[PDB]
């Protein structure tokens, strides 16, 4: 759903405290004012990015605390009162599995913290569970949970007597994968593999921009403040605009290697929003859209950067 | 009279539904709605 | 349906009117464009590291070798700054491309017809979209139907007659807490359990929760209306 | 039956078309009710 924001400070990467090199930097005029609004861009739309998929409800819908689902049984799913965070144990799961520096990268928070981005996902399962797909398309509308289940198979097209004539078994075989998604999630990680996939091409960006600040790019030195430690004003400007062209083409890179990137996480949340508004609200008539099956019902827990759904499939 | 005050902040009023193994609620009335939704 | 209608139409007006940043997306595009056309502009006012931007002044001082020791800044900067300015464009026309597949979807599924999709043609359930133009862009006016008021009832999962067991044809099973009805599940409006209201099946052991209430079946009393008319032809020809 | 079914057409043009006997519900509900007349009729009879 969303990175990371890294942010660079344009003048500190460049520029480690010295005015010398800074003043060089002006000669350039206005692109690090750009630089800075290209990763500003990024970090605001991650804001957006996790809003759109999240803040899908606009109510705090919640369960009764008696759980009477007809041996639906989800207490795995919902949150636990007694954690610090009010966070699932699939959620108690999944957190674990996924200031400035001398170098002037800067990292900031998301708007909504992992209390937040939980109570939202809380809050699109509990309209799920006690309110259909309705709170989706209106005012919130209470059901029996094995009469969304009835109208979910008709819907399908299977006929409601089927749900009916099987109910206690029905319930079991769907409490059976859920067990064996908790046990499946207790012993794999490879799964979890595309929340990794964007931490870490933001891993190896960060440290590709730092191993650059000790690249020579052809001057006497690699580091600022050694040749203001060695020369004084015309045979040392000719080395600082190369250490600023270098690192400019650093930062450039850097930043369109993230700007395209910033497109793949726009592009994933996207869809990841499009399916909270027709798996997670709704009851999808898309095949192998929601699940490899017909679908039944979608229920989604908070991750690390992103979303796993429980898809429900007949 | 009026500042910059801070706060954390919250997503909604508490609305647990009161849910129960018999129990429904059908519309007697309805909006026919419109809202706008602007593509660059 | 009509003075619903005529009113949303009538309030879309006034709302698009009277708040300051309502078209918000297209000002977007139509300002980040802008702005870094003007900032392609003023970046030749940059140096480069040479001793002038203004490039005729590096002919007026410095000569034919040396001058080129100039203007090679001046050539590598521009041309980066070019590089900076298509690099963002190309980036930003894809958010609009992928904006504009979205608008061709939109466009066939809410306009050309009517999607089944939550939350897709807008907040509700999609009844119908209006498709208008505006500068670099469009405005969907979405229609749809939003279940406003309701009343507490209670709900069946199917009936016992006859030990076996009824089911809708389509609907819900609801009573008014001393009467049961057959209703849509997106609006009250009820009937008499009919035969032709619901189907059967099997029978009242194996299911939860279903309630206790004779089915109605018009052959029933059609045929009451059959056997009193049978009876008095009966009872007459005693008579002649 | 009469109400799992709708009606068309006639036999011959459709291909992998198979014969068997219907049900229509009715047909025993207004035989159940002809007997009941057919015991009227011979209780007529006798006085
Ligand atoms: C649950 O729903 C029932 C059906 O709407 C309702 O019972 C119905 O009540 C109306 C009057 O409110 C009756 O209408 C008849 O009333 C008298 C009968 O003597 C006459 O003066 C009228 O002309 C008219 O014929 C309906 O006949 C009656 N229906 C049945 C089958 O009983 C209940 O009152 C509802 N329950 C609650 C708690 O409101
Ligand atoms: C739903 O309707 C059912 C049918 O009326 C009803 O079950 C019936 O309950 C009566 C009263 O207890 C039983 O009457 C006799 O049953 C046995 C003998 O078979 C005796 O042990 C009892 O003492 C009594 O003499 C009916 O036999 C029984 N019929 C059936 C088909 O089960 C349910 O109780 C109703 N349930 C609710 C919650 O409304
Ligand atoms: C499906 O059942 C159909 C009805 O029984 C049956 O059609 C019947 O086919 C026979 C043989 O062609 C016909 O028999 C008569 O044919 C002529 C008169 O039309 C005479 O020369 C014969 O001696 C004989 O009387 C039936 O008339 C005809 N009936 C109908 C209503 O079409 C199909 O053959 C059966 N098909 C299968 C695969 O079971
Ligand atoms: C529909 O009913 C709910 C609650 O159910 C009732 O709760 C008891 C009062 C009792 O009558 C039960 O037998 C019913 O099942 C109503 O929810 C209440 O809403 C008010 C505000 O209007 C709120 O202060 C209460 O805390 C809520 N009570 C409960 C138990 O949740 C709901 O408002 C009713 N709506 C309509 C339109 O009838
Ligand atoms: C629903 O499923 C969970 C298991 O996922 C059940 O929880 C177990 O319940 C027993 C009895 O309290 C405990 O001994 C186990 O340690 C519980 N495990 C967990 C992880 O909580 C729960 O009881 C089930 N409920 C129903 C009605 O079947
Ligand atoms: C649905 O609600 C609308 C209001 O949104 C109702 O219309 C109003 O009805 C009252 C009388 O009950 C009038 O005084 C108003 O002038 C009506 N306004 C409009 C826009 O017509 C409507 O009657 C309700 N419909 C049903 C069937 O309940
Ligand atoms: C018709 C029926 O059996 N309804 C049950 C009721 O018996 C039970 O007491 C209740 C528990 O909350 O759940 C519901
Ligand atoms: C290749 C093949 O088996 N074709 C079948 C044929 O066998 C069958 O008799 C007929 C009946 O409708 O349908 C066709
Ligand atoms: C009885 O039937 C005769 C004809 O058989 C008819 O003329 C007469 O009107 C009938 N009378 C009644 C009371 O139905
Ligand atoms: C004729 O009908 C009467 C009731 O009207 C009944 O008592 C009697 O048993 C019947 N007789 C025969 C022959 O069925």
């Amino acid at each position: 759903v969303s990175m990371t924001k890294t942010s660079v400070d344009c003048t500190m990467y460049i520029c480690g405290d010295s005015t010398e090199c800074s003043n060089l930097l002006l000669q350039y005029g206005s692109f690090c004012t750009q630089l800075n609004r290209a990763l500003t861009g990024i970090a605001v739309e991650q804001d957006k990015n996790t809003q759109e998929v999240f803040a899908q409800v606009k109510q705090i819908y919640k369960t009764p605390p008696i759980k009477d689902f007809g041996g639906f049984n989800f207490s795995q799913i919902l949150p636990d009162p007694s954690k610090p965070s009010k966070r699932s144990f699939i959620e108690d799961l999944l957190f674990n599995k996924v200031a400035q520096k001398f170098n002037g990268l800067t990292v900031l928070p998301p708007l909504l913290t992992d209390e937040m981005i939980a109570q939202y996902t809380s809050a699109l399962l509990a309209g799920t569970i006690t309110s259909g797909w309705t709170f989706g398309a209106g005012a919130a509308l209470q059901i029996p949970f094995a009469m969304q289940m009835a109208y979910r198979f008709n819907g399908i097209g299977v006929t409601q007597n089927v749900l009916y004539e099987n109910q206690k078994l029905i319930a079991n075989q769907f409490n059976s994968a859920i067990g064996k998604i908790q046990d499946s999630l207790s012993s794999t990680a490879s799964a979890l593999g595309k929340l990794q996939d964007v931490v870490n091409q933001n891993a190896q960006a960060l440290n590709t921009l730092v191993k650059q600040l000790s690249s020579n790019f052809g001057a006497i030195s690699s580091v600022l403040n050694d040749i203001l430690a060695r020369l004084d004003k015309v045979e040392a400007e000719v080395q600082i605009d190369r250490l600023i062209t270098g690192r400019l083409q650093s930062l450039q890179t850097y930043v369109t290697q993230q700007l395209i990137r910033a497109a793949e996480i726009r592009a994933s949340a996207n869809l990841a929003a499009t399916k909270m508004s027709e798996c997670v609200l709704g009851q999808s008539k898309r095949v192998d859209f929601c699940g490899k099956g017909y679908h039944l019902m979608s229920f989604p827990q908070s991750a690390p950067h992103g979303v796993v759904f429980l898809h429900v499939t007949y | 009279s009026q500042s910059i005050i801070a706060y954390t902040m919250s997503l909604g009023a508490e609305n647990s539904v009161a849910y129960s193994n018999n129990s429904i609620a059908i519309p007697i009335n309805f909006t026919i709605s419109v809202t706008t939704e602007i593509l660059p | 349906i009509a003075n619903q209608f005529n009113s949303a139409i009538g309030k879309i007006q006034d709302s698009l009117s009277s708040t300051a940043s309502a078209l918000g997306k297209l000002q977007d595009v139509v300002n980040q464009n802008a702005q870094a056309l003007n900032t392609l502009v003023k970046q030749l006012s940059s140096n480069f590291g040479a001793i002038s931007s203004v490039l005729n002044d590096i002919l007026a001082r410095l000569d034919k070798v040396e001058a080129e020791v100039q203007i090679d800044r001046l050539i590598t900067g521009r041309l980066q700054s070019l590089q900076t300015y298509v690099t963002q464009q190309l980036i930003r026309a894809a958010e609009i491309r992928a904006s504009a597949n979205l608008a061709a979807t939109k466009m066939s599924e809410c306009v050309l017809g009517q999607s089944k999709r939550v939350d897709f043609c807008g907040k509700g359930y999609h009844l119908m979209s209006f498709p208008q133009s505006a500068p670099h862009g469009v405005v969907f006016l979405h229609v749809t139907y939003v279940p406003a008021q309701e009343k507490n009832f209670t709900t069946a999962p199917a009936i016992c007659h006859d030990g076996k067991a009824h089911f809708p044809r389509e609907g819900v099973f609801v009573s008014n807490g001393t009467h049961w009805f057959v209703t849509q599940r997106n609006f009250y409006e009820p009937q008499i359990i009919t035969t032709h209201n619901t189907f059967v099946s099997g029978n009242c052991d194996v299911v939860i929760g279903i309630v206790n209430n004779t089915v109605y079946d018009p052959l029933q009393p059609e045929l009451d209306s059959f056997k009193e008319e049978l009876d008095k032809y009966f009872k007459n020809h005693t008579s002649p």
